[PDB]
């Protein structure tokens, strides 16, 4: 199996919801909302000729503007000219934004899952940017030797041309390269081994891919000793 | 001229040629270009929202001013009938 | 082959909040949206029969007015209050 | 009165934003509006006055990436803010002077109004061409 | 500013609602009855060999 | 394919594992999957409803493409590249002047 850093993934805060508009855009909302009821409120009062027939005042706009905002409706309409040119402005404002807000809102609400990066260790044989290697004096490492597969005889030129050494001389070693290499150093090991360094904190490693081959533990005796067929 | 047929017969011209381009791919578009983001929406895309807005508030208050300019201080029902002739 | 520099990333411009709809339609949109406020015009103040002409407050202004405001989903105070303009 | 000494101490600044960048060519950026100076280095306060020339495709008349530039590197929406501001204030001080004429007043709010829209506006084309 | 809170409220809920309904209108999963044996211990109903 | 055809005298050669399986396929056919010539593959292509698909060179493939009905479709990329020639027998006078 494979083994590497588990990249760090963020996680939705408690305001998760302003997230598809940028704080600039929120208080150039804000700024505008206030700008266009007062403009509409010194359009509104500006001695007509009797005075108070129309119904606009600043407490009456400053809450037009809202439910003009969100689509609430109101309860009055300005009927001046220069009232309704400045109220369409408004409406067509409304309807830009509020609709690319539901729209993105949906395309947040679909995915949060991170792209999964080099997989299946073809890239591992494509790309020359992260490192890996295996552990010395191992069977892995004389399996890529002796490996006929095309691919993995790229990943064993790779690891014999390697500048500084890609191997290591113990398990651990290769835990800390990884923990420290910040996705630049992947590790080779089986696939236990990789699932107990995955079950214990800090957790920061990550199993990616699926499997290679085939192998298997065993007993080990002597070649021809009276243990053999009992054990 | 045997040899060259050969290797096109096997395949070994896909192979190097396959090894020699395409196994290096690096620079950005060829390993980045089939993946995705989601958004986030900055203001310099919406901005001439913002500015057909502002516009629209000076135009609105320039007609309330000549209005009142206006009030400081059709035409012949009959002629309706000469523009509507002229407009037809 | 010919090869010439990388060009940049052009960002889209101003007017490109109206993109995803093309000119023609928007054309169209005007047009229909003149002859929907004429004809509502039309069919109300029609000798409505001592209120036989002030029946309905629809005149041509408020019919755009009525218009413009139920394309973007806000109603208006007045309401068509008749048949055949509804 | 107060309005007004804001208004021309923000435009008399330095200190707007903060990021990375450099101190004089050929770290943490004191920027401002032109004088894009700096701090935490090898100097702290040497402020290089900053404008307009990237090294690009030669865009030769992109108009929303030129015209913009050029409101950008020379602040007239800003600086417009004060010269209305004054302007509202001149009228609101001449309140009490040549009165009596239940007009003069109405004239100043109109400044302060429109000096509002051109500050906003320049909110705008800040962020604007500082994401550009 | 009891009604606009208000307001703000119903925008945030159903704009969340409707993103995404018509894939939760035909889903079609299925039931898996028993997966760990253990009910064929249990029950008595569905045989085994 | 086509009979007495390099494409498939090229399945028979051929020591790629996919291909090799293809010319598996091939001769174990019931009935013959073979055709005696082009226009004959054309017709049983046109009348299998996506039961019979067919193999040639990517000219003829375009030319069919170009042409009335249309009812045909070109998918996927190519396989090799082949090319075509002036034969002459082996040792005239006329080889390097054509
Ligand atoms: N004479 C005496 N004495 N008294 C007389 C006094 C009389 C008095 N003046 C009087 O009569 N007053 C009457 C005033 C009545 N006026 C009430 C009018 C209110 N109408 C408000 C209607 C607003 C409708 C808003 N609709 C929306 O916002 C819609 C609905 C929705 N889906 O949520 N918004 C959307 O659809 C957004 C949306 C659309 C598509 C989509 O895929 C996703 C979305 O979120
Ligand atoms: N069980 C293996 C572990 C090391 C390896 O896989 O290379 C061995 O003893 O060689
Ligand atoms: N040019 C080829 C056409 C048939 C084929 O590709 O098999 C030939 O003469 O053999």
């Amino acid at each position: 199996s494979i083994m590497i850093k588990k990249p760090q993934k963020s996680k939705p805060g408690v305001f998760s919801f302003l997230d598809p508009l940028a704080y600039e855009i929120w208080m150039c909302i804000v700024f505008a909302y206030i700008g266009v009821s007062v403009v509409l409120f010194l359009v509104s009062r500006f001695s007509p000729y009797s005075e108070s027939t129309n119904e606009f005042g600043i407490f009456n706009s400053l809450w037009f503007s809202l439910g003009a905002f969100m689509q609430q409706g109101c309860d009055i309409s300005p009927r001046s000219l220069s009232g309704r040119i400045v109220g369409g402005v408004w409406w067509f404002f409304t309807l830009i934004i509020i609709s690319s807000y539901t729209a993105n809102l949906a395309a947040f609400l679909t995915v949060e899952r991170m792209v999964s990066p080099i997989e299946s260790a073809e890239d591992l044989s494509k790309q020359t940017e992260i490192a890996y290697g295996t552990l010395d004096s191992g069977s892995t490492k004389e399996f890529f030797r002796r490996s006929k597969i095309a691919v993995f005889d790229k990943m064993w030129t790779y690891m014999r041309s390697a500048e500084p050494s890609v191997f290591v001389r113990t398990t651990a070693e290769g835990v800390a390269r990884v923990r420290k290499s910040k996705g630049k150093y992947a590790y080779l090991l089986e696939s236990t081994m990789n699932e107990y360094i995955e079950q214990r904190k800090p957790c920061d490693t990550m199993k990616v891919g699926g499997n290679l081959d085939s192998k298997g533990y065993g007993i080990a005796t002597p070649k021809g000793s009276s243990l053999g067929t009992p054990v | 001229n045997l040899a060259v047929l050969k290797l096109s017969e096997q395949g070994v011209l896909d192979k190097l040629k396959n090894k020699w381009w395409y196994d290096k791919g690096e620079c950005g578009a060829k390993d980045s270009g089939s993946k995705e983001k989601t958004s986030a929406l900055s203001l310099s895309n919406v901005a001439g929202v913002f500015y057909i807005l502002v516009g629209g508030l000076g135009l609105a208050m320039l007609v309330a001013l000549i209005e009142f300019c206006y009030k400081s201080r059709l035409f012949d029902r009959g002629v309706q009938m000469l523009l509507t002739t002229v407009g037809a | 082959s010919i090869m010439i520099k990388k060009p940049q990333k052009s960002k889209p411009g101003v007017f490109s909040f109206l993109d995803p709809l093309a000119y023609e339609i928007w054309m169209c949109i005007v047009f229909a949206y003149i002859g929907v406020s004429v004809v509502l015009f039309l069919v109300s103040r029609f000798s409505p029969y001592q209120s036989s002409e002030s029946t309905n407050e629809f005149g041509i202004f408020n019919s755009l007015w009525f218009s413009l405001g139920a394309f973007m989903q806000q109603g208006c105070d007045i309401s068509p209050r008749s048949l055949s303009g509804r | 009165f107060a309005a007004f000494s804001l208004m021309t101490i923000a435009v008399g600044t330095d200190y707007w934003l903060y990021s990375r960048g450099v101190c004089k060519t050929k770290v943490m950026t004191h920027s401002g509006l032109w004088r894009t100076c700096c701090l935490e280095g090898n100097f702290k306060g040497l402020c290089k006055q900053i404008d307009h020339f990237p090294e690009d495709a030669d865009y030769e008349a992109d108009t929303a990436e030129y015209f913009l530039r050029a409101v950008r590197a020379s602040s007239i929406f800003p600086i417009l803010s004060v010269i209305l501001l004054f302007m509202g204030g001149l009228c609101i001080a001449a309140s009490e002077f040549y009165k009596t004429r239940h007009n003069i007043i109405l004239s100043a709010g109109i400044f302060f109004v429109s000096a509002g829209l051109s500050n906003i506006i320049g909110i705008i084309v800040y962020i604007s061409a500082n994401a550009g």
